[PDB]
RNA sequence: UUGAGAAGCUCAGACGAGUAGGCAGGCGUGGAGGUUUGUGACGAAGCCUUGGGCGUGAGCCUGGGUCGAACAGCCUCUAGUGCAGAUCUUGGUGGAAGUAGCUAGAUCUAGCGAAACCACAGCCUGGGGAACGGGCCAGGC
RNA sequence: GUACGUGAAAUUGCUGAAAGGGAAGCAUUGGAAAUCAGUCUUACCUGGGUGAGAUCAGUAGUCUCUCGAGACUAUGCA
């Protein structure tokens, strides 16, 4: 059928690391569609979120929700750097992400 | 209980003078926009006026069943469908205040409602239906002049495979 | 006294106690690691074979210097001796919680060594290591049908 | 005098002196501020001021330099009124011409002192649950008898005891509803 | 079961519960996330017993 | 106002976890050859006084508030022009019949403790 | 404007590796003078704790449990005052080990039973300059 | 409970939970699970009614200090 989808798929990369050191603060997320920096620009301020889900329960719900927002971008194929309230876990890398359209200015 | 018992280091006074919201260009009266996010996400809904820092948005309660609701101008996206005509139906009545929840009050005493739970509901007046009909009745035609509009606004906006937001024109 | 589980309540649990007993605590160990969890009834038959070299108790822990055997194959090893002395003073204890359960007016048809716990007392270059053994016995819990 | 009394006691040692971390208090009764500081100090300041609370009524209470060695008429006292314009009123008159920053302590306790009375009144007013101690030998009394008294107890043997003595004497209808058809027949040969 | 609100006292909820048509009021008590009292009255003017409680055990324990 | 903390780990001595016989309680590294004290990459933090916290800040209490050790009512009283800054916090040994005291004399003087409802049950 | 512990309060700028060594201020322990009109059988001290808090830190405060008769904060005085090492001293206790073996029965079984040693570990291949392989780096397992 | 006040650590047994391709191992950042602190609206302002009483009386006494300052007593509550 066709769902709802108001958002955009993305996919967890890495952190901003070097060679030998990482940063957990800031995460590398690939906005699937997006192909160079200067289409990442109108991907910068919006709010991404990591959904995923736990066994136990609360408020009779499953689903948990880690709320971001896009930074800046990084590199030269459209990859953008993300922050988020909590920070991203490290076995999420390659994992989905959901990149909204809000705040909009278009 | 009136001399200030403590330091009580006043605030320094502030220079931050409220001016007024700069909307955007595109986001005029009478613009069909997508709804972004809240209980009505995706819906194409019709701007009616703007208020100081939202606007005041409202779809046809007969096409898509939108009420007349705030909207932050940051949680809409403008299309640029075809305006429609909304300067034939009064906007001053949608204030601040008009949309402010009520206050929550009520001098309940102890027991009954307090203790045993008896508490009463919320219902919508039919003050807001009232002036909710009339802005539909101003509209019906001015959507119904141009072809497609009243299907347009019933429809639900959503994100197929392969559509990049960043290049397709909205 | 007090035992080391929560059990030994007056309801359903009959309890045998040894303290410093002149055996070795890595035997007594191995041979309380057996029964623990098997039926009062069954437990007597297998120490009965013990003494008489029918059936052998498997060392899992202190399996060192222990030679392989047949008789190893029911609890899935096969590193297993035929101690004596260790299976005389379990077959001591479990005759005194049998005594204790009979006297407490216990159902003595389901009893089962809920629990059975070595402790290493103190040793007394030829010092020794006397065991404290303790045992509780009680019945399998069962369940009832609801309402159906 | 002053300032050598201030060198002995807020310098050497003073036995109204509570020091903690960031800030130094003072247990003297007779402190504006309740901290340890050389203008709060009512020992070494020869003119003081203070207000303090007497069963339910607030005084402000003088010093001054010329009964320095008297102790027992050291220290005069008025009463404020219960009004609070005219208790800042009072402080004002009673204080004429001392300094700036000791009318502003006094009036300063006045309203402390006066929010507390208030905050009193609507304590007792208010139905509050009593605090009761826990008694640490007690607990460990009535928790080993506890022990002794549910080992006693023989609840399983005392319920089933009394389950099947109710049995027997038929509480229930004709035939009982909990019981299989076997057991009720074992029930009626033994009973009968 | 009613969950005790803002400043009502037993005696309140006890008048209170008794033109309502209860027959027994039970009050739990707790403090630091703990029941260790528990007070039954017997409406509208019957004995009022204290208890407490102690060695608390749910279903699942 | 709001209190911002550097660091909330504590500093462990180094190779503590590794022996019972060395306390976790923090030790100056005087080894010359040693890692911790030349401060390579993976080697442990140390006590510096660049971590000290804000002066203004410090020791509050995530509440906002200093704590204050209270034997006796007379100790609570002091706080009478000092409520919003301090809260209460009676001494472990003060026993259950003054803790009910200093409990209800704190609370007429608008003063918060920290341990108000210890060794103590209610009755309502 | 109250912000004079003038030993306080306040404003500004620069600066921050560190062995030997130099200097300053603090934390903790036993006892002594003073003090807190101090704490305590309604529970002192001690100990336990994935309870909470404070301090950059030494450390300190506190809840719960255990416990049962004493104890602490502040100023000063005093010293047999702070430990991971000394093939340290005394005591306790482990792995090695139910092993090496030494009392019975039929090499097996039973019974009685050590000591040396012990930072921790335990697959290779290379390179890693100072050995580096056992820890490190790239590869196999 | 005479293996007797308190009863630490090393060490041992049992039970429960979790982890586990030839080490553990600690640090940094989060997840999950478990478990805690950790808090709330309740008071202020403005009334009006009702009565209440003093620090109010077009009031009378006593006591302690020094006229008037505190403590009370009787009466009225305009």
């Amino acid at each position: 059928a066709q769902g709802h989808r108001l958002y955009v798929k993305a996919k967890h990369l890495s952190f901003q690391r070097s060679k030998h050191v990482i940063h957990p603060g800031t995460s590398i997320v690939k906005i699937e569609g997006c192909d160079s920096k200067e289409e990442a620009q109108f991907y910068l301020g919006k709010r991404v979120c990591y959904v995923y889900k736990s066994s136990k329960a609360v408020r009779g719900s499953k689903i948990r929700v880690i709320w971001g927002t896009i930074a800046r971008p990084h590199g030269n194929s459209g990859a953008v750097r993300a922050r988020f309230v909590h920070n991203l876990p490290a076995k999420t890398f390659g994992s989905s992400l959901r990149v909204m359209l809000y705040p909009s200015n278009i | 209980k009136y001399y200030p018992a403590y330091r009580e280091n006043v605030p320094k006074k502030a220079r931050k003078a409220v001016r007024p919201t700069k909307l955007r260009a595109s986001l005029a009266p009478g613009t069909v926009c997508i709804l972004l996010a809240g209980r009505f996400r995706g819906k194409r809904v019709v701007v009616l006026s703007q208020l100081e820092d939202t606007l005041v948005v409202t779809g046809p309660y007969k096409v898509n069943g939108v009420p007349i609701r705030r909207v932050n101008h940051r949680y809409v996206i403008a299309t640029s469908a075809p305006k429609i005509d909304v300067s034939g139906v009064s906007v001053e009545k949608f204030t601040k205040a008009y949309f402010a929840k009520q206050k929550r009050s009520g001098p309940v005493k102890k027991d009954e409602a307090f203790f045993a739970e008896n508490a009463p509901k919320n219902a919508l007046p039919a003050e807001r239906i009232a002036d909710q009909k009339a802005v539909d009745a101003k509209l019906l035609p001015a959507i119904k002049a141009i072809p497609n509009m009243k299907e347009y606004l019933a429809a639900s906006f959503a994100l197929s495979n392969g559509d990049r937001p960043h290049l397709m024109k909205f | 006294v007090r035992y080391s589980a929560s059990p030994a309540l007056e309801t359903k649990c009959a309890k045998a106690r040894g303290a410093y007993l002149r055996t070795h605590f890595k035997n007594s160990r191995e041979v309380a690691f057996t029964i623990n969890g098997m039926s009062l009834k069954k437990a007597f038959i297998f120490l009965d074979n013990v003494k008489e070299h029918k059936q052998a108790v498997p060392f899992r822990r202190f399996n060192g210097g222990v030679g392989r055997t047949a008789q190893g194959k029911e609890f899935g090893v096969t590193q297993a001796r035929w101690p004596v002395k260790s299976v005389k003073f379990f077959y001591d204890l479990l005759k005194n919680a049998e005594a204790n359960a009979e006297a407490k007016g216990l159902d003595m048809d389901k009893l089962i060594i809920k629990h059975v716990q070595v402790n290493a007392a103190p040793k007394q270059a030829y010092l020794s290591s006397p065991s404290h053994i303790e045992i509780i016995v009680a019945e399998e819990e069962e369940a009832v049908p609801k309402a159906n | 005098q002053d300032e050598v009394i201030w060198q002995v006691v807020g310098h050497e040692f003073c036995s109204y002196r509570i020091k903690g971390e960031a800030q130094n208090f003072c247990r003297n009764e007779y402190n504006v501020t309740g901290l340890c500081n050389r203008q709060s100090c009512p020992l070494a300041n020869s003119r003081y001021a203070t207000v303090r609370e007497d069963n339910g009524k607030l005084y402000l209470y003088m010093k001054t330099i010329e009964r320095a060695h008297f102790p027992s008429k050291l220290w005069q006292r008025i009463k404020l009124s219960k009004n609070y314009a005219k208790a800042l009123e009072q402080i004002d008159q009673q204080l004429l011409y001392w300094p700036g920053r000791q009318i502003h302590r006094c009036k300063q306790r006045l309203t402390r002192l006066t929010q507390y009375l208030l905050k009193a009144r609507r304590l007792a007013l208010k139905h509050q649950p009593a605090l009761i101690p826990i008694k640490p030998k007690q607990a460990h009394r009535e928790a080993s008898r506890e022990r002794k008294a549910l080992i006693a107890a023989k609840l399983e043997k005392n319920i089933e005891k009394e389950l099947v003595k109710r049995l027997k004497s038929g509480v229930y209808g004709d035939q009982p509803l909990n019981v299989n058809e076997e057991i009720w027949n074992k029930v009626l040969a033994a009973r009968e | 079961f009613r969950k005790r609100t803002g400043d009502i006292e037993v005696h309140e909820i006890a008048e209170a519960a008794a033109k309502r048509g209860y027959t027994d009021l039970l009050v739990l008590n707790e403090d630091r996330k703990k029941t260790n009292a528990l007070t039954l009255v017997h409406l509208p003017n019957g004995p009022s017993f204290y208890f407490t409680l102690s060695n608390l055990q749910t279903a699942k324990e | 106002v709001n209190i911002i903390k550097k660091r909330t780990k504590p500093f462990k001595r180094h190779q503590s976890d590794r022996f019972k016989r060395v306390g976790e309680s923090w030790r100056k590294p005087r080894g010359i050859d040693s890692c911790v004290r030349r401060r390579f990459r993976g080697t442990i933090s140390m006590p510096k006084i660049g971590y000290g916290n804000n002066k203004k800040t410090r020791y509050c209490m995530p509440n906002g508030l200093k704590a204050f050790l209270v034997r006796n009512v007379s100790d609570v009283e002091l706080l009478l022009m000092h409520n919003k800054t301090y809260a209460a916090e009676i001494a472990g040994n003060v026993s259950a019949r003054k803790r009910v005291e200093i409990v209800e004399k704190a609370r007429a003087l608008g003063v918060k403790v920290t341990n108000a409802g210890a060794k103590v049950r209610s009755q309502e």
